[PDB]
């Protein structure tokens, strides 16, 4: 019965208990925000492809 | 607008109130020399009290461009405000 005088507690129960969440990637913030600024810019620039101004602000010919 | 409009020349601005733009009339009985000044550019003609009655003769009647229509437009600023 040497085998009860070690850990009982496993490697794999250490390594699930340390490790529980898979951590967030620095990056995963900048590429996330971007895409979703590059929207801002596309919809309200007045430099953009696609401006919302002459949708919503229609001209006066 | 009308078909007849009676304003021009008389009970006029005479001068602006900003500084961005610079405008100096200067009336006579008949005629005025009116000076706008706006950035780095600089006009001065002569306007007759009988050539602005004529301005408001064929009317301009501005009309939105507008994507879809107007009251869309209407719909989705507030959508957007």
């Amino acid at each position: 019965d040497r085998v009860l005088s070690l850990p009982a507690v496993s490697k794999n129960q250490v390594l699930e208990n340390v490790f529980h969440t898979a951590p967030k990637a620095p990056v995963e913030h900048l590429e996330k925000m971007v895409s979703a600024n590059s929207k801002v810019y596309d919809a309200l620039n007045l430099q953009s492809k696609r401006v919302l101004i002459w949708q919503v602000k229609p001209a006066l010919f | 607008l009308t078909t007849f409009t009676f304003s021009g020349l008389q009970d006029a601005p005479v001068a602006a109130l900003s500084g961005s733009i610079k405008l100096n009339v200067a009336a006579k009985a008949g005629k005025a020399e009116v000076t706008v000044a706006a950035g780095a550019a600089k006009a001065a003609t002569q306007v007759s009290a009988a050539a602005l009655r004529k301005l408001s003769g064929s009317k301009i009647s501005l009309a939105e461009v507008a994507r879809i229509s107007v009251l869309h437009s209407s719909i989705q600023n507030y959508l957007l405000s």
